[PDB]
RNA sequence: AUGCGAAAGCAGUUGAAGACAAGUGCUUGUCGUUCGUUAAAAUGGCCU
């Protein structure tokens, strides 16, 4: 004797576009947030170590949120004019805070009361500030004089390294994983700039023609960057020196970009992207960067990031809209004489000498209709599969099943009108859809041949009918311009 | 170990061993050279046996027991054949046999010469100055059976016609517990508690050689000429000496080492080996009192051998008459649709008032909400200026988002069907020049392939419900 | 009811109808404990040990009308588990053989009798075999090739038996019809299960393709019409069960069959692709998306001609390139990369197109040289290299309206390395063709000029298919699994 | 070069042959209950039931007295009608098996044992009529028979012992009934 | 020395057995386990070890079949819906009871079974037998070689215990008479030859909660006999009850006064009864508490005087909660909750 | 339901005798009966 196979629940033939396990995922970040600021957001990064923590600049206004509780947990607002980008450091217990009025407040974070160091740069407005990620004592800075500036946070005074060749407007520069001595600017006329540093760095190492104003620069790999910049964005490789592929499947100029990995997800590697317009898209670099999922606020949203990959809890992505607006979109995650007594249970056999098992796997819900099933309660069993609350493809594989087994006029023997009123109700309901429309058309042939002299008889049913002649002569309609223009499908060929 | 005591046959073929089952002592013979449980019980809750033999025409077994009495055990039929007793009320130490002459010695120092054929006790003995002693054995002199040994912890030789000791070599500590004769000339004395063997020669009356166990000695074989030596020894392990007779060489090592070990790490001792010419056999215990045999070739083996013997730690029990989950080997595996990709051989895959500007723009980019916007846009002469102004390959794209929108939302269809009807209309020429139209055109294919299937079964119900209305309506 | 009895004592009153479910009756308390589903029907039963620790029953597996297939089960009553589980070779074919009868219950269907009913049978069913000429046997049988494993598709369930232990190992169901659930009785009984139509391997050995049909249930508006599906299954090399990987529900379309299976060569695409040949002319050509994790078609040519032919057939060179599709009366060859008629631009006579004497029923090749086209009249071997036929044999007399159209092609089969054997039979007529019939076996050579053996066996021959390592093998009407070796 | 053989065997041969369904079973079990016998079509096999296992097959192509009995090709009608374990010559030899043809035919094997070439062969005579049933109690055997002049069988029961001398089986018309439809 | 000292118990001990013919010393608890010692007086030895998943023991048993006796069985049950059986070198044979014949709703776990034989009477073949405490007076009676359902008997009230009887009539032929206590005080007696019939029925004297009944003197499935020529009819009844108190019972006359008197009462306990057992030969009875530590006394019969001499504070018993003599040894093995057993050895024996 | 055919369809088919039951020698039925041809019922359901 075997057991009892299950009933088979139906599926349909398949419809184009599945929903995709990347779609599971990144809709399953849900419970949308929202928080109104002053004015416009500019940056946005998240705290390394423990990644229990992200950070949020603003006009004169420097906010950390902590990934347990979504509401601000600390501000810093000694801020004399509009600072713009915050950074923290590769091991978290500092961040850099680049100013409009010329200067980098560096400071430990959690901690507004102390100004660690003020560093004065050259005396233009500084857009990108940054820490290393492979030094934890070199902050690298950029500032409107177009020239980008190393200090090692141990000399406060000189430029460590000046950095010069760039042309117009310097406001992005990323670090090479691998190489703790190469460094990537984004100038703003496009010509991606690559340094290295134990030379003498006056001039890059190359360049890379990157025709827009480029916005932004990321390092995907210790051999790949992702380069923002104008209405697409590109990917390099650095040792062939060449650019990889282009996505320019939006409408503006692509805005924020970050890259996040080796996370808990069916896809290994994710990169997501701002783009003015609401839109921010995930891309993995696996599939040659192909569009993956998408979201749409109103406001040009001018930046956006995630938390990073070991999170270990609540994960968190924020995006800051230029219309002053921060969003973030998140996924959650008896006597000690009793037991003396009876103690035998948590030992599992290690250590004797056969371990036998036999007991059975706990099977899943069985449902009612399923027990109609099993004991030959077809009229119950019907009847139970056209109560409310079932979904309406399981009532499908229901009828199906019952007429694949053919007791058909079976559970319709005994039926009268009162039991057919539902059924016609779900019949009225179910020939719209195609497969619907098949089963329930065969149902309603056998209902109609059984039950003539009763539709005589009864006054309502009449008028269903009436309703049900009425849906079918507008799908027969309906089917035939099909078939119209299935006709032009051949010609046009 | 529960295996108290326990002795091959000479040639090594069977075993007898003795070992205690809840108050009484049981002797039980196995075989090794190729289960038979028959056993023999001691009736008396309280005597044990002492020392066991074995005797060649019939084959039988010899045990001296704490009453003073011997008993000669047939071997296949289940009886002691005879009950040889002493005149005394005593404790019988050791037995030793040679032909047919059988002496047995007690705690109280008596010496006994027995006849086995005669069933009789020949002589009763008794010497001087043999005060303790707990050995026995009688020397190869042919048929003749002078010039015994006996023992405790101070070797003592012995003729028995004028019924004196001549030789008497310096024994060991503890009492000894192994006295064999190797050779004519030589003969091996364990003391039981040390790990140290002494060969003594006879007629020099000397001691030759000395052997070092590693751990102490219990059980002591020779070869047939003193070829090879085996020891027992007692954390449990197999010790062997090869031509140990030969050229300070007077301490000498043990040659080959060998343990017995489970592959789950457990160790299981050695008991009573054997050891012949280029033939080993090695016994030791499975559960608590099963006896099991190993026999090898020691002269290829290296000089430390750790054998290894699957025995049952953790195992699973895969019971045969089932699967392994749960199912037997009769059922038959039913209908596990599991998590299959269902399709259909349809999917022909891989082989003026107008918003034109902003259709088109929604499409370069993709919105599904600003294409819900511009699809709630309704004016058909708008849909057509609209489709005039726009450009080929927005055009199919478009053909597929709205046939995709079609396939999910299809109470939509009438409107996406002027939709559709005037983008293929306007837009025929590009489309008929582009190729692969099929994979292109995909899901508006397989849409309208399924609307087509439905057809004719519809047309069916149309008129059954047609001949029924016809039938309540006329009266 | 089809067996009674007491045990021993006789409290327990066992019972063994039709319905697969054996009842034990406590006679004081009339009550019972009954074991719901045991693979058929029992047609006996009784209790075995002097004490009642066995049952024995025997089975029969009525799903398949083409015989009564018994089947042996001794089972420990303390668990009413299953300890021997005794089995034979099952296959399903075109009739029934000689005199075996369909049981007795309270319906005449096609699986049960009445009584009157049953005799009339008898009698009709005898006489036709004396009368007809259109009688035929053969069966689909299959070959797991990495694992040589005889494959047989009992209907809506799958046998796999093999002859190095001579038993069966696995029984798998492959159908989402009334498949275990039930036990049927008398319009469940009218009612019959999907029909498994096809079942091939991957050359590869990790992928089976099936193709099944089903019946609506009898009466009703849908009940004319029929419906077709086909499903990718694979499994690791080890274990002995098969995953669902892939269905397809109506290939080429509604009521549009695939009537014929190619495994593709290791060449195109490391034989991990099929190919499904209609009754229209139409051709589709399946592989397995990897980057995704399924099965899809890639590669179709749909001729829709106004007419059917129940006939086709279809080989594939090697190469991977060159492919020959055989609909009745005309073969085809078609590149793999356009799947259009080969043209010859050189126009050496090597025409896309050959139209034969009659309809072709069976298409092989032996290599990149010679083909074998069997006509129901005749067997012709064709050179490939130069386009003239070389070798013609009269078959008509052997085959004159004894097949249904689309057997002789797992008939006749070839080795790969040396040739291919022959298949006639017949029925000795005394004075009229008696029940007994003789096959003749004549292993044919890569020309098929020299006969490279002949021999004659008594009993029917119902399948033949080849060993891999340069051998054949041959099921008979009786299960005699017989090998021709070297 | 091409040897062209039998190897792998099937049916079952069930009491088909009668149709009358005395008892529709014929294996029996060992009297050392790990092992079952069952006569297929062209082999009879020994089941182990501890590991379900086929120990050894009893081709009937080897010897040629069971390809004589049952492998005759101008007609299939003789095969097993009665399988026993103990043997009919001698009171308790073991490892034995008797066989019984409906046509007469009484073969003594050695199950576990390998087939010399002179297993014991026995022919009943009495059998113009086919041999439906043969059994025993402790010592005295009884055989049913079928015979006729309805479409309906005379059921002869005989009363069967053996050895008044080698070959002959004594055999004593016990009773007879003329026409039987159900008989269990 | 201590069995359970060869290879330790991770929970109580809830039952014992010696089989009956081997030594074999059978024990089994909480942990889900059962093991098998060789018991020397020095050295036991772990022999072997079922463990089992998923499921509890509260009593396992050997038992021998009485016509092969080289079929040995050893049935385990916990608080379940079935009983797990094991046959008797290198991966063993365990089967399962689950399956009631429609007596289904009485009997909703196994907890409390016992073994014994029976002769079927009209054919004279013995088989063993699983007796089954039920719900409300369902003493269910399982066929062991069979796993089929034989007989219901229903005692009343609330079941609390019972225990199996024995009489021999004549050469190979005996009889096996169930006997039943429901708490209150009242005794039923059925036999089993013929289907459960009531043979008589009375009333114990006073034993208001009463839990425990056992046997004793001839043999009983703690003395289980070897063959039927060596089944004798038994003499010992002891009703041990739930203040602590039992009552012994002479069946010569309590039988043929159907209204009996107690021969005796021993209540030198003063807390809950267990375990009621005799030693083989019936001249000792053990007995023995089970809610406090050193609660176990053995008492000599005919005298029914209990011994004076054993066990004093120094002896380190611990909560008994299994009593098991050995049928010719000689030994008395105690278990008690901290999950050692431990011997004894008499010495008269 | 036979043959032929495609998953359509095209042709063809429904004979007697015997027997027995019920009914008034006669009416109906029935068949564990024959030859001849291509020939809906017993309140009664699936284990742990």
């Amino acid at each position: 004797s075997t057991a009892r196979p299950r009933i088979i629940t139906s599926k349909a033939p398949l419809l184009p576009q599945q929903t995709t396990p990347e779609q599971r995922y990144w809709r399953q970040y849900t419970s949308a947030q929202l928080v109104k600021e002053h004015n416009s957001v500019t940056h946005i990064s998240f705290n390394p170590q423990h990644p229990h923590d992200f950070a949020v600049t603003s006009s004169t206004r420097v906010q950390i949120f902590s990934s347990r509780t979504r509401q601000v947990i600390k501000t810093f607002s000694r801020f004399k004019d509009v600072v713009y980008s915050a950074s923290f450091r590769s091991d978290g217990k500092l961040l850099c805070a680049g100013d409009a009025t010329g200067l980098v407040s560096v400071y430990d974070s959690y901690n507004p009361r102390t100004i660690l160091l003020s560093i004065n740069a050259s005396t233009h407005p500084t857009h990108v500030t940054k820490f290393h990620t492979q030094d934890n004592k070199i902050l690298a800075t950029a500032s409107d004089d177009r020239v980008t500036r190393l200090w090692d946070i141990s000399n406060a005074y000189e430029p460590q390294l000046e950095l010069t060749g760039a042309t117009d407007y310097v406001r992005t520069l990323s670090f090479i994983p691998a190489a703790p001595h190469l460094v990537a600017t984004g100038s703003y006329d496009g010509l991606i700039r690559l340094y290295d540093t134990r030379s003498s760095g006056s001039t890059p190492i190359y360049s890379l023609n990157h025709d827009q104003p480029v916005e932004n620069v990321i390092a995907v790999s210790p051999t790949q960057i992702v380069s923002c910049g104008g209405n697409n964005f590109k990917v390099w490789d650095l040792t062939s020196n060449k650019k990889l592929y282009e996505r320019g499947n939006f409408n503006k100029a692509v805005t924020c970009l970050d890259y996040v990995e080796n996370f808990d997800s069916p896809m290994q590697s994710a990169l997501i992207a701002s783009s003015l317009d609401g839109h921010v898209k995930v891309f993995d670099p696996l599939d040659n960067f192909q569009v993956k999922f998408g979201w749409k606020f109103s406001g040009p949203v001018l930046s956006c990031a995630v938390s990073p990959s070991t999170a270990q809890g609540n994960r968190h992505l924020v995006a800051g809209l230029s219309s002053g607006l921060l969003a973030i979109r998140t996924k959650k995650k008896k006597s000690n004489n009793f037991q003396r007594m009876m103690r035998g249970s948590e030992y599992q056999g290690d250590q004797e000498h056969i371990i036998h098992n036999d007991k059975v796997r706990s099977q899943r819900r069985m449902r009612a209709f399923e027990r109609n099933i099993n004991q030959f309660k077809w009229s119950e069993a019907l009847d139970n599969a056209f109560v409310p609350g079932m979904a309406k493809e399981l009532t499908l594989t229901v009828l199906q099943e019952l007429r694949k087994r053919g007791k058909v006029r079976v559970a319709l023997y005994g039926r009268d009108e009162s039991t057919l009123e539902p059924l016609l109700n779900w019949c009225l309901k179910g020939i719209e859809d195609v497969r619907s429309a098949s089963i329930v058309a065969d149902w309603v042939a056998v209902v109609l041949e059984l039950y003539g002299n009763t539709l005589e008889s009864s006054p309502v049913l009449q008028e269903l009918m009436i309703d049900l002649k009425t849906k079918v002569r507008h799908e027969i309609h309906k089917s035939k311009e099909a078939q119209r223009i299935e006709g032009m499908l051949q010609l046009l060929t | 170990s529960p295996v108290l005591q326990s002795a091959y046959d000479p040639s090594g073929q069977y075993l007898c061993y003795v070992t205690v089952a809840l108050d009484k002592q049981r002797v039980g013979v196995q075989p090794t050279q190729r289960w038979n449980e028959n056993f023999l019980y001691l009736e008396d809750s309280k005597l044990k046996v002492t020392c066991l033999k074995w005797v060649n025409d019939t084959v039988a077994i010899i045990l001296g027991m704490n009453n003073g009495e011997i008993w000669l055990y047939s071997v296949l039929a289940n009886e002691v054949t005879y009950k040889f007793t002493t005149g005394n009320s005593y404790e019988i130490k050791d037995i030793d046999l040679m032909g047919n002459q059988l002496w047995c010695i007690d705690s109280s120092d008596a010496f006994y010469q027995f006849d086995l054929l005669q069933f009789k006790l020949l002589q009763h003995f008794r010497i001087n100055n043999c005060v303790q002693l707990n050995k026995l054995t009688i020397v190869p002199a042919g048929d003749s059976v002078a010039q015994l040994l006996v023992a405790s912890h101070s070797i003592s030789l012995i003729d028995i016609e004028e019924k004196k000791v001549v030789m008497t070599f310096p024994g060991h500590v503890s009492p000894v517990s192994t006295l064999q004769v190797i050779t004519n000339e030589f003969f091996i004395s364990g003391a039981e508690g040390d790990r140290f063997l002494n060969v003594y020669d006879i007629h020099s009356g000397m001691t030759k050689c000395v052997l070092v166990a590693e751990s102490d000695i219990k059980e002591l074989s020779h070869s047939g000429q003193a070829d090879s030596i085996a020891v027992t020894t007692e954390d449990g392990s197999l010790e062997i000496f090869v031509d140990p007779l030969v050229s300070g060489n007077k301490s000498k090592k043990s040659s080959k080492k060998i343990q017995i070990v489970s592959k789950d790490g457990r160790k299981v001792p050695i008991y009573n080996a054997f050891i012949n010419k280029d033939l080993l056999n090695v016994s030791w215990l499975q559960n608590a009192t099963m006896p099991y045999f190993k026999n090898l070739q020691w002269r290829e083996i290296p000089n430390e051998y750790t054998v290894e013997i699957s025995l049952n730690w953790n195992n699973k029990n895969k019971s045969a008459d089932r699967d392994l989950h749960g199912k037997d080997l009769a059922s038959a595996t039913n209908y596990v649709e599991g998590n299959a990709r269902v399709t259909s051989g349809d999917n022909f895959k891989h082989v003026t008032g107008t918003v034109t500007v902003i259709l088109s723009q929604a499409l370069q980019s993709n919105d599904h909400s600003l294409l819900e916007t511009v699809l709630n846009n309704r004016d058909e002469r708008v849909i057509r200026d609209t489709i005039f102004r726009l450009k080929p390959a927005l055009a199919v794209i478009l053909l597929e988002r709205l046939a995709e929108r079609i396939a999910r939302q299809t109470h939509r269809q009438g409107p996406l069907n002027v939709w559709v009807k005037w983008c293929l209309i306007i837009h025929g020429g590009y489309l008929v020049s582009i190729p692969n139209l099929m994979s292109t055109l995909s899901s508006l294919h397989s849409t309208l392939k399924r609307r087509s299937d439905l057809l004719p079964r519809l047309l069916a119900l149309d008129a059954r419900l047609d001949c029924t209305i016809n039938k309540f309506k006329t009266l | 009811v089809l067996s009674l009895s007491f045990s021993h004592d006789g409290s327990y009153l066992l019972s063994g109808g039709w319905e697969k479910v054996m009842s034990l009756w406590q006679l004081e308390t009339n009550s019972q404990q009954f074991l719901p589903r045991l693979n058929g029907i029992i047609i006996d039963c009784q209790v075995l040990g002097p004490q009642g620790n066995y049952y024995s029953l025997i089975l029969q597996m009525t799903e398949n009308n083409s015989n009564s297939d018994y089947q042996f089960l001794l089972l420990n009553a303390s668990d009413l588990t299953s300890k021997l589980s005794i089995n034979g070779p099952l296959p399903v074919f075109n009739s029934t053989i000689k005199h075996i009868q369909q049981p007795i219950s309270a319906m005449n269907t096609k699986n049960s009798n009445s009584i009157t009913s049953l005799n009339h049978s008898k009698k009709k069913q005898s006489r036709k075999l004396i009368k007809s000429r259109r009688q035929d046997f053969t069966t689909n049988v299959e070959i797991n090739p990495i694992n040589k494993n005889l494959y047989f598709p009992h209907i809506s369930a799958v046998q796999i038996f093999d002859f190095y232990k001579n038993e069966q190992v696995n029984y798998q169901y492959l159908t989402s019809g009334v498949n275990n659930s039930m036990g049927k009785v008398r319009f469940e009984l009218n009612l019959q299960d999907p029909i498994i139509t096809d079942l091939k391997f991957t050359k590869d050995g990790q992928w089976m393709i099936t193709y099944e049909i089903e019946y609506p249930p009898n009466d009703l508006l849908s009940s004319k019409d029929l419906t077709h599906i086909l499903k990718f299954w694979t499994k690791n090399d080890n274990e002995t069960n098969w995953n669902l990987k892939t269905k397809v529900i109506n290939p080429h379309g509604i009521s549009v069959p695939i009537t014929k299976i190619l495994p593709s060569p290791r060449s195109v695409n490391n034989s991990q692709g099929c190919l499904t040949a209609d009754n229209n002319g139409g051709l589709k050509f399946w592989s397995f998306d990897s980057h995704e994790s399924n099965w899809c078609l890639k590669k179709i040519s749909l001729p829709n001609f106004n007419h059917f032919s129940n006939s086709v057939s279809l080989a594939w060179s090697q190469d991977g390139s060159l492919i020959f599709h055989g609909f009745d009366d005309k073969l085809q060859i078609l590149d793999f990369d356009t799947f259009k008629k080969f043209e010859s631009l050189e126009n050496t006579k090597t025409v896309s197109e050959f139209t034969l004497d009659s309809e072709i029923q069976t298409v092989k090749l032996i290599n990149d040289t010679n083909l074998i086209v069997a006509t129901r009249t005749t067997l012709n071997a064709i050179n490939l290299l130069r386009g003239q036929v070389i070798n013609s044999f009269d078959l008509y007399p052997f085959v004159n309206g004894v097949y249904k159209n689309g057997h002789m092609d797992r008939l006749i089969t070839c080795d790969e390395r040396t040739g291919n054997i022959a298949l006639v039979i017949n029925q000795q007529l005394t004075d009229v063709p008696t029940i007994n019939y003789k096959s003749r076996i004549i292993i044919f050579d890569s020309d098929l000029s020299t006969k490279l053996g002949n021999f004659t066996h008594h009993e029917y021959i119902s399948w033949i298919g080849w060993n891999y390592d340069t051998d054949f093998i041959f099921l008979d009407i009786e299960s005699t699994l017989g090998v021709v070796g070297t | 070069q091409y040897k062209l053989s039998v190897v792998s065997g099937g049916k079952p041969a069930l009491n088909n042959l009668s149709s009358v369904t005395g008892n529709k079973n014929i294996a029996r079990l060992s009297q050392d209950q790990r092992n079952y016998i069952i006569p297929f079509n062209n082999q009879i096999k020994v089941y182990s039931v501890e590991t379900r296992q086929c120990v050894k097959t009893l081709k009937f192509a080897n010897n040629s007295l069971l390809s004589g009995i049952f492998l005759q090709e101008e007609e299939n009608n003789e095969s097993i009608v009665k399988i026993l374990l103990g043997d009919i010559t001698v009171p308790q030899q073991a490892h034995l098996i008797t066989v019984f043809t409906n046509n007469g035919h009484v073969i003594v094997l050695n199950y576990k044992g390998k087939l010399v070439e002179s297993p014991k062969h026995f022919k009943i005579s009495l059998a113009d009529e086919k041999l439906a049933n043969v059994f025993h109690s402790e010592g005295n055997y009884r055989i049913l028979t079928t015979f006729k002049d309805n479409s309906l069988q005379s059921y002869r029961l005989y009363a069967l012992t053996f050895d008044d001398a080698k070959k002959q089986f004594e055999v004593a018309h016990q009773a007879e009934w003329h026409n039987v439809i159900l008989s269990n | 020395k201590d069995a359970n000292a060869s290879h330790p118990s991770h929970s109580a001990i809830q039952s014992l057995s010696f089989h009956p013919s081997k030594p074999l010393l059978l024990t089994g608890g909480y942990d889900k386990t059962l093991r098998i010692y060789h018991i020397d007086g020095k050295t036991n030895h772990l022999v072997t070890s079922l463990h089992l998943v998923g499921s509890p023991i509260q009593t396992c048993t050997f038992y021998t079949s009485l016509s092969n006796q080289n079929q040995q069985n050893i049935f385990t049950a916990g608080r379940r819906r079935y009983m797990h059986s094991w046959d008797l070198s290198q991966t063993a044979k365990i089967e399962k009871f689950s399956r009631l014949y429609g007596h289904e709703s009485t009997q909703r776990s196994f907890e409390n079974f016992k073994v014994a034989h029976l002769q079927n009477s009209q054919t004279n073949s013995v088989h063993g037998i699983v007796l089954l405490q039920g719900n409300n007076g369902w003493i269910n009676i399982l066929h062991s070689t069979s796993g089929l359902w034989l007989m219901g008997c229903k005692i009343e009230g609330v079941i609390t215990d019972f225990c199996i009887d024995y009489q021999p009539i004549s050469r190979g032929k005996f009889r096996t008479i169930l006997i039943a206590v429901n708490a209150y005080g009242e005794v039923w007696e059925f036999d089993l030859n013929k289907n459960g019939h009531v043979i008589r029925r009375w009333k114990d004297q006073g034993g208001v909660g009463i839990t425990k009944i056992q046997v004793g003197g001839g043999t009983t499935t703690t003395c289980p006999a070897l063959q039927i020529s060596k089944i004798k009819q038994n003499r010992w009844l002891a009703v041990g009850s739930e203040s602590g108190f039992v009552n012994l019972y002479d069946r010569n006359n309590a039988m043929t006064s159907s209204t009996p008197t107690p021969v005796a009462a021993l209540d030198q306990l003063t807390t809950t009864i267990s375990n009621l057992q005799f030693s083989p030969d019936g001249q000792i009875l053990c007995m023995a508490s089970r809610a406090v530590k050193d609660a176990l006394r053995l008492v000599h019969l005919p005298s029914c005087s209990v011994f004076s001499n054993w066990p004093t504070s120094g002896t380190p018993l611990g909560k008994v909660t299994s009593v098991a003599f050995s049928p010719s040894g000689g030994l008395l093995a105690v278990g008690n909750e901290q999950g050692k057993v431990r011997l004894w050895k008499l010495n008269h024996y």
